């Protein structure tokens, strides 16, 4: 409870710093504000969507780790309609609100008139081919639909586990949450793969990847697991984590952090070795733009500090059974996921490592601060760690 | 060893596999017709045209022998030194072969033309066999 | 935990024999496969 | 429900599981005799097909010059992919602390090894100079040459060899204490030495069990990323290639999911008879088959998602070649396999969402059989159809298999079923230990509530 208020205050201060420097970035050049907001919303959306999906994975796979962080996963899932309200500046960014707000071109090349209109000045046929799928009405309808399913999934699971505190729970209400999470896991996988497509992979419409989204799956899950381990360390003295939680779920969550780190580097290496070995010139410009002009050193620092050190440090028992050093690892993971999503998103509009403005730090820290503040408000409104539950006995082993 | 992966990945499908024993192993008259500067292939190995490399290797050895006989230590090979067989026998002269780094050669002057193009440029193969696009001369009465 | 052969007198010359096996057999493959042609 | 039925003691576990091996060989059941006779007949079909493959060459298969990888590579990917779910029960469920692996992991490891022996012949067999298979292995020669090591078949050789050796190692350490029980009950004097050196005199003990759980958990931790990578590399022998249907970035997780999907189908098809005919209903409950259908349903959704990713790659791209891929899969000459793929691996998997469909044994068996057949069809659609129509339309040709492709396929079924029948004869098919430990854990949960 009180450390939760401390981390909520820290997130609110981070959000205030972010909104101040983001408004300054609008004051200097609003296109830089909008592209930095694209990056900040993507790396802010790594938290609640992974929170939602991991809540549904643990409802499908009932574990002691899942009961340990069910309420924090439900708070992170509860922030989704506020993520819709934070999305809609982007929706203003690529719509007819262009030619206002100082934008020179719209935020996406399909939102551009000339690059998709027939008989226009540009008529780039790769982007003009996908004009039913990538048009402002279609993309806003798709993203709002995905928002509807995610908010329905998250709020229904949260309300059912809020009903779980009374009764009808040892066989009822958990079979209901099991069925809802079972259908929704497939729904969440396809909708957040398509969301990762429309938000990130459509920024350069010349390129595609079918492992994108699954790459975003692993990124969201590993950011989420490190976030969960980070604030699990803060609420150690909540008296109910001390009553029912031991270091065995801590070991389980550190184990899952290790597994998602290796799963993510497996996904990134899979995409890299597929595009690199089969040197076909529609897949290759993504990695040409990502090892040029200084981005190569970010790629090597990503390989050395977000895989090799996080893998090699997390082979051991202490740094998994112990919780403090697991929290330090998780903080390093969260920072390295920020750096990775910088490498994923910022080459599409920055073109240099030295072109990275202060807004590309303002928007991730600010929007993560908004995420953390709404999250820690959502943990406090309910009792954490659902005490009355048919999967309770795995905490007692 | 015959993996035939090399077939599946070459985007022009020009490689050929000895699936069975295709080479005439028995008939002595057919054994007399084989040119002994090229290997006669056994069952289970790949096949594709080597830029007719028996002629390239022979002209290379000839250039190096004549260079060391003079003592120049240079090894300069003539433009007309290598004529591949499917170049030497084309009656229209469409196939042109030679060195491309040397700008004086016929093939490098042909590849400097604007209608020179490589087949399937989007796969970053950078072909050495390139094509000149068929430039037609139709009349004003049947097309215009 | 320690192994059950940790306090045995055989643990010195057997584990010396594994390396004397290694430097005989591996060096024999080195002699045959690199220096024998 | 419960993963283990009550009324069971450690004497009852050792009696029921241990006495299916160490039966007198002349007292062996006649259903086993009939199945092994059928497997022996199909293994002779294997030997005839391999003989005519070696003598005449690989041209007895229906491969031509566009399709260099016909039905041989399809059966290779199918047979290697069957091993993923067996290793999943072997290692991944050991890592995730899953209580349903305790009766399956012996059968799962065994069919992983036998599917590996069936798969691993195909890289040798598809060469056409198969006696030079060791050239893909880095070995000291007088030539001084090396394997290329950037080819994906060069990764395949290391991958299948390491996977075969690790799955054999996991089988042997998983088998050492059951060897210790079977040595202790054999009642024939010479068979006690045979299971004795197999057990190495295991001497079931603390300071030996500590290293047992420790090495088994840790080897599960080694084999868990390993089978994912080995089936990623089986994907990568298409995924690094420049063919339009093969260069797909989703291929390593999608082939991993297809492998777990087809392997769970095979574990279904080969453990419903092991549950029914051999009286192991208490050890393999109905909740076992429920949770296994659930995991197959998970991997089937990820595979259907992979098909959607292929459809999205072909529609979203402005390239002509991906679009003609989708057309020739949908309306081409070999489009029958793609329609049977969306009937098999997509329509028939949506029954498994409902519990009564999962608990119904004949429905579960037949739906698993459609999973295996449509999984094979997925490998056909990935490999053969993309090799049929390529960049140059002059290099377009149909692929028709001969009788020898089907002969080799049926013969590899014979090798699989023969090795499975010797396994279920001489060795036990359920882990005797780790079921006694599962009995202990179940009664301890019944103690602490
Ligand atoms: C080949 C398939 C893909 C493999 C992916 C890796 C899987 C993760 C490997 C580590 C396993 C889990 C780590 C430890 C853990 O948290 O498990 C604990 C828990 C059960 O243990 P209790 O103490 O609670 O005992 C309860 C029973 N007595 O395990 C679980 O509950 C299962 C967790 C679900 C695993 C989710 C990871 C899968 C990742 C998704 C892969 C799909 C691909 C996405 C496109
Ligand atoms: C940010 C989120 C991360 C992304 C997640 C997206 C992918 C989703 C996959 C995870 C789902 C895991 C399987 C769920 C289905 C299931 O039924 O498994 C749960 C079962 C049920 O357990 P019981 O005993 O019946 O309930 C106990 C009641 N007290 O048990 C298991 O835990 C088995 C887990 C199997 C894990 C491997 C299969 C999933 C991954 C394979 C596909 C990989 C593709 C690359
Ligand atoms: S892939 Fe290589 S192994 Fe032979 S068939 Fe081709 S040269």
């Amino acid at each position: 409870i009180p450390q939760l208020g401390q981390v909520q205050m820290l997130g609110l201060a981070a959000a205030v710093i972010g909104i101040g420097v983001l408004a300054a970035g609008y004051f200097l050049s609003p296109t830089s504000f909008f592209e930095s907001y694209i990056y900040g919303y993507y790396v802010a959306m790594t938290i609640p969507l992974g929170c939602l999906g991991f809540l549904m994975v643990q409802h499908l796979t009932g574990g002691a780790w899942g009961v340990t962080v069910r309420r924090m996963l439900e708070a992170g899932a509860a922030t989704l309609p506020i993520m819709g309200l934070l999305f809609i500046p982007i929706a203003l960014g690529y719509f007819d609100t262009y030619k206002a707000l100082g934008l020179e071109h719209p935020l996406y090349e399909w939102a551009n008139p000339e690059v998709v209109t027939p008989g226009g000045a540009e008529f780039d046929p790769i982007i003009a081919h996908k004009v039913p799928w990538l048009s402002p009405l279609w993309v806003t309808a798709r993203i709002a639909i995905f928002f509807i399913i995610w908010s329905a999934l998250a709020l229904t699971l949260r309300a059912w586990s809020r009903q779980q505190d009374a009764g009808g729970d040892a066989k009822k209400l958990a079979t209901r949450m099991r069925r809802l999470s079972g259908i929704g896991v497939a729904l969440f996988v396809i909708t957040v793969t398509f969301f990762s497509f429309d938000v990130a992979m459509s920024l350069d419409p010349h390129w595609f990847s079918t492992i994108y989204g699954a790459h975003y799956m692993a990124n969201a899950g590993l950011m989420t697991l490190a976030f969960l381990a980070l604030m699990m360390s803060r609420v150690r003295d909540a008296a109910l984590f001390r009553e029912y939680v031991s270091v065995k779920p801590i070991h389980d969550i550190g184990k899952l952090i290790f597994a998602f780190t290796v799963l993510w580097t497996y996904m990134s290496y899979g995409q890299l070795v597929i595009i690199w070995s089969g040197d076909v010139a529609e897949f290759t410009p993504w990695y040409v733009h990502r090892t040029q002009h200084g981005w190569v050193f970010v790629a090597l620092a990503l390989m050395l500090f977000a895989f090799a050190l996080p893998f090699f440090v997390l082979l051991f028992r202490g740094t998994k059974r112990n919780l403090n050093t697991l929290a330090t690892i998780a903080g390093w993971i969260v920072v390295m996921r920020f750096v990775d999503m910088a490498w994923i998103i910022l080459p599409e509009f920055r073109e240099h490592l030295w072109d990275i403005a202060i807004t590309d730090v303002a928007a991730p820290i600010g929007l993560i601060g908004l995420v953390i503040a709404l999250f820690a408000a959502n943990v406090q409104q309910a009792p954490l760690l659902p005490l009355r539950d048919p999967n309770m006995e795995q905490l007692q082993n | 060893v015959g993996t035939k992966y090399c077939s599946n990945n070459c985007p022009y499908k020009v490689r050929r596999f000895n699936f069975l024993q295709y080479s005439d192993t028995t008939t002595e008259t057919f054994k007399l017709a084989f040119n002994p500067d090229v290997t006669v292939r056994i069952r289970g190995v790949m096949e594709k045209c080597t830029y007719c490399v028996q002629r390239i290797s022979g002209a290379r050895i000839a250039a190096k022998r004549a260079a060391v006989q003079a003592g120049q230590s240079s090894y300069v090979i003539s433009d007309g030194a290598i004529q591949t067989a499917c170049e030497q026998a084309c009656p229209t002269g469409a196939i042109v072969f030679g060195d491309i780094n040397d700008s004086n050669s016929r093939v490098a002057k042909w590849k400097a033309e604007g209608h020179n193009y490589g087949l399937l440029g989007f796969l970053n193969t950078v072909p050495r066999t390139t094509y000149l696009a068929r430039v037609r001369n139709p009349s004003e009465e049947l097309e215009k | 935990m320690q192994p059950e052969w940790s306090g045995d007198p055989e643990v010195k010359p057997v584990f010396l024999a594994v390396t004397l096996t290694g430097m005989v057999a591996f060096l024999l493959m080195v002699w045959l496969f690199a220096f024998y042609w | 429900e419960a993963y283990l039925l009550p009324g069971e003691t450690y004497t009852s576990i050792s009696a029921k599981i241990g006495d299916v091996p160490l039966t007198p060989p002349l007292k062996t059941p006649k259903g086993w005799l009939a199945g092994f006779s059928v497997a022996f007949f199909m293994l002779m079909i294997f030997f005839v097909s391999v003989t005519w493959l070696f003598i005449r060459g690989v041209g007895i298969w229906g491969i031509n010059i566009p399709v260099g990888w016909g039905m041989d590579i399809i059966n290779f990917v199918w047979w290697i992919g069957i091993g993923h779910a067996g290793t999943l029960i072997s290692a991944i469920l050991l890592l995730l602390n899953q209580g349903w692996r305790n009766s399956i992991n012996r059968f799962a490891e065994a069919m992983t090894l036998f599917a590996v022996a069936c798969a691993g012949l195909y890289p040798i067999l598809h060469l056409g100079r198969p006696w030079l298979f060791y050239w893909l292995i880095p070995y000291p020669n007088t030539h001084g040459m090396w394997p290329q090591f950037r080819s994906a078949l060069a990764w395949d050789v290391f991958a299948i060899s390491t996977y075969a050796t690790v799955s054999l190692v996991f089988w042997l350490v998983g088998l050492i204490p059951d060897f210790a029980t079977l040595r202790d009950r054999a009642k024939n004097i010479w068979v006690k030495r045979l299971y004795g050196i197999a057990a190495l005199g295991w001497r079931g003990s603390a300071r030996h069990w500590h290293r047992y759980e420790m090495a088994s958990i840790l080897l599960a931790g080694l084999s868990t990323p390993l089978v994912v990578s080995v089936h990623s590399i089986i994907s990568l022998d298409f995924a690094i290639s420049q063919v339009p249907g093969w260069q797909v970035t989703v291929f390593p997780p999608y082939f991993v999911a297809g492998a777990v999907f087809a392997g769970f189908a095979m574990v279904l098809l080969l453990m419903i008879p092991v549950r029914t005919f051999y009286g192991f209903e208490n050890y393999i409950t109905l909740h076992h088959l429920d949770v296994m259908a659930k995991v197959m349903l998970t991997t089937g959704m990820i595979v259907v998602y992979g098909y959607f990713m292929e459809v999205f790659a072909s529609l979203y791209s402005g390239n002509e070649f991906e679009e003609y891929l989708l057309y020739n899969r949908l309306f081409g000459p070999s489009s029958w396999a793609y329609w049977g793929l969306l009937f098999c691996n997509a329509v028939a998997i949506q029954p498994l969402w409902f519990k009564k469909v999962r608990q119904n044994i004949p429905a579960l068996l037949i739906i698993s059989l459609i999973v295996s057949v449509g999984m094979w069809l997925e490998r056909y659609v990935i490999i053969v159809i993309s090799l049929e129509r390529d960049f140059l339309p002059s290099s377009w040709d149909i692929y028709i298999p001969t009788i020898w492709d089907w002969s080799l396929y049926i013969g590899t079924f014979g090798l699989f079923f023969t090795l499975l029948f010797l396994f279920i004869r001489v060795l036990p098919m359920i882990n005797i230990f780790e079921m006694r430990l599962f009995l202990y854990q179940e009664t301890e949960k019944a103690k602490q509530r």
